[PDB]
RNA sequence: GCUUGAGUCUCGUAGAGGGGGGUAGAAUUCCAGGUGUAGCGGUGAAAUGCGUAGAGAUCUGGAGGAAUACCGGUGGCGAAGGCGGCCCCCUGGACGAAGACUGACGCUCAGGUGCGAAAGCGUGGGGAGCAAACAGGAUUAGAUACCCUGGUAGUCCACGCCGUAAACGAUGUCGACUUGGAGGUUGUGCCCUUGAGGCGUGGCUUCCGGAGCUAACGCGUUAAGUCGACCGCCUGGGGAGUA
């Protein structure tokens, strides 16, 4: 199906929610016959400018195959979330492993 | 000079912020290719890598950050 | 562009990193879109351009001195 | 009053006239002079010198607060902002940064049309 | 538009066999379900003419393999058209 | 009948091709607050304008609109008009390698049909900046202009209308043929990818020049050379692309 490239920041107070926010989206997408290829996440790195007055988001990554009506329903979660900022659905053409 | 790009067959992109640097200037701007001497193909590329990387924070569009 | 050097003051290692590219562009915001001269401009910058290129390797055979 | 000792010393540095204002690490204004209330007024508004004794005239009346080390914030494509910046080393300063603030936008909204 | 496995299933019907992929009986029902997709497309959107004209150049491409195949076989012409639904 | 024209398919590749939705940063303006004090702004000079009711400068926060620095390139794509941040969705064409397939299905068209910069128009929004008109200040013999300070339609969005440009390469479309050189961009084959190497081969594109052509300027394998197919068009200047 369609390869995806998803890497969304989360605010930093909320980093204990990581791990249950990861949980929450591979179980929508595996549960709808969703391909995984990666959950490389890189924690709490600095940012270059400040996203809304602040800095050191905690940065993950999933690179995903999944169908486009199923992640179309994914970064509308981002949207309503205050814990999640800049969100980014990407797209290569053979999604892969271990880049960073 | 050449490029490294089509040194190898690698793919240029966003998330290996390492090599990025060095195709930025001091102020954050994108360095030109009549100077870098990168392939046309990889520097169109190369700027897609920059932005997206700007967007994502790993890169600073100017130097008033 | 920020230069925070140490020792002996004197911009002078200042107008090195600032004259590179903080007046040339200031000049030009500073008015009019033209929206189609920048293409006339352009496009006889590179006819004189070609005209330092195809005269000077021609101008190698004398120079009656 | 509150003593403070390091500044930082912004340099707006238009065409017609140069402005020098001198503030703290805050940002909170202490004070300034213009070029063209130095005496200077109409076609020597646009010198460099009219910009360094715009610049004595700011580096008095901050005696009272006793700054010693500053930072240098040069704004606009003047015929000043280095002028104005060696009227302040030699009136014992300390300059720790000089940094270029001119703003550029990454293309916005329309300039004027050229004069003719 | 007209996938791979879809382009593959239409040369199975109207052709000789699945290697037969250029005959003027395959053309006409492949550029029809092509026609008929972006039907679909140009529902919405409406504004898309620099894409219309690739639909435009596929819909006379049509009537110029209709009008060679009633030249040739006037037998299969009827049998084609009336297995795709066309002539207005 | 045949495969050489034309077209289909199988793999790829490049791209500001188009339509829809989201989103980011820089900057202008405005609003609010802090600091701060007599100037700012503008010009060849000056004034109008702004400011002691606290401007300008400076800092924090907010609102909103439009445009996407650097990359950016006699670079790319599109039939032309045209198209530049980033991400997704839908979608058009071009091109290359190796084959397979249909078998002249082609070329060009009066009328017709569609597309078609900017300005303008209609209805409904939006309106930062810019800015016809208009208003004031200058300059001037006069200035109805150039310059200055303001500033409304308009520029923006949706849906229609308009159907015009020095809409230009002032060069219609298609096909064939005829010395070269330097490049750009984008595929690909082989050999020692043994090294950004060497040899090739396509597509589009820029420049300079040979023959020949042209009144000359120039054009020159992307012809304005040598030919063929079809179409549009021209017939002294004004009157007039007007009645």
């Amino acid at each position: 199906m369609r390869h995806y490239e998803i890497v969304f920041m989360v605010h930093p107070d909320q980093s204990e929610q990581v791990p249950g926010m990861i949980e929450r989206y591979t179980a929508a997408i595996t549960g709808a016959e969703g391909k995984i290829h990666r959950l490389e996440d890189w924690g709490r790195r600095q940012l270059a400018y400040p996203i809304n007055k602040l800095h050191k988001a905690h940065y993950v990554l999933m690179n995903v195959e999944a169908p486009q009506e199923v992640i179309d329903e994914l970064e509308t979660t981002f949207r309503f979330n205050d814990a999640v900022i800049r969100s980014m659905v990407m797209r290569t053409k053979h999604a892969v492993t271990e880049a960073s | 000079f050449c490029r490294f790009t089509a040194e190898g067959v690698q793919e240029i992109d966003y998330k290996d912020i390492a090599t990025l640097k060095n195709y930025i200037t001091e102020s954050g701007k994108i360095v030109p290719s009549r100077i870098t001497g990168t392939r046309a193909k990889y520097q169109r590329q190369l700027a897609r890598a920059i932005k997206r990387a700007r967007y994502l924070s790993l890169l600073p569009y100017t130097d008033r950050h | 562009i920020k230069v925070r050097e140490n020792e002996p003051f004197d911009v002078a290692l200042r107008r090195f990193k600032r004259s590179c590219e903080k007046a040339g562009v200031l000049a030009e915001v500073r008015r009019r879109e033209f929206y189609e001269k920048p293409t006339t401009e352009r496009k006889r910058a590179k006819a004189s351009a070609v005209k330092r290129h195809a005269k000077k390797l021609a101008r190698e055979n004398a120079r009656r001195t | 009053r509150k003593q403070v000792s390091d500044g930082v010393a912004h340099i707006h540095a238009s065409f017609n006239n140069t402005i020098v204002t001198i503030t703290d690490r805050q940002g909170n204004a202490l004070g300034w002079a213009t070029a063209g209330g130095s005496g200077f007024r109409g076609s020597r508004k646009s010198t460099p010198f009219a910009a360094q004794v715009a610049a004595e005239r700011c580096a008095d009346a901050v005696k009272e607060y006793g700054i010693k080390n500053l930072e240098v914030m040069v704004k606009g494509p003047g015929p000043g902002r280095e002028s104005t910046i060696r009227a302040l080393n030699a009136a014992g300063f300390r300059i720790t940064n000089i940094t270029d603030v001119t703003p550029i936008p990454h293309n916005g909204c329309r300039p004027p049309k050229k004069r003719r | 538009s007209l996938s791979t496995e879809a382009t593959a299933k239409i040369v199975s019907e109207f052709g000789r066999d699945a290697n037969d992929t250029g005959s003027t009986e395959v053309q006409v029902a492949l550029l029809t379900a092509q026609i008929n997709h972006l039907q679909g497309h140009f529902a919405e959107h409406k504004k898309d003419h620099h894409s219309r004209r690739g639909l435009l150049r596929m819909v006379s491409q049509r009537r110029k393999l209709l009008d060679y195949l009633k030249r040739k076989d006037v037998a299969r012409y009827t049998q084609l058209i009336e297995r795709l639904g066309l002539r207005r």
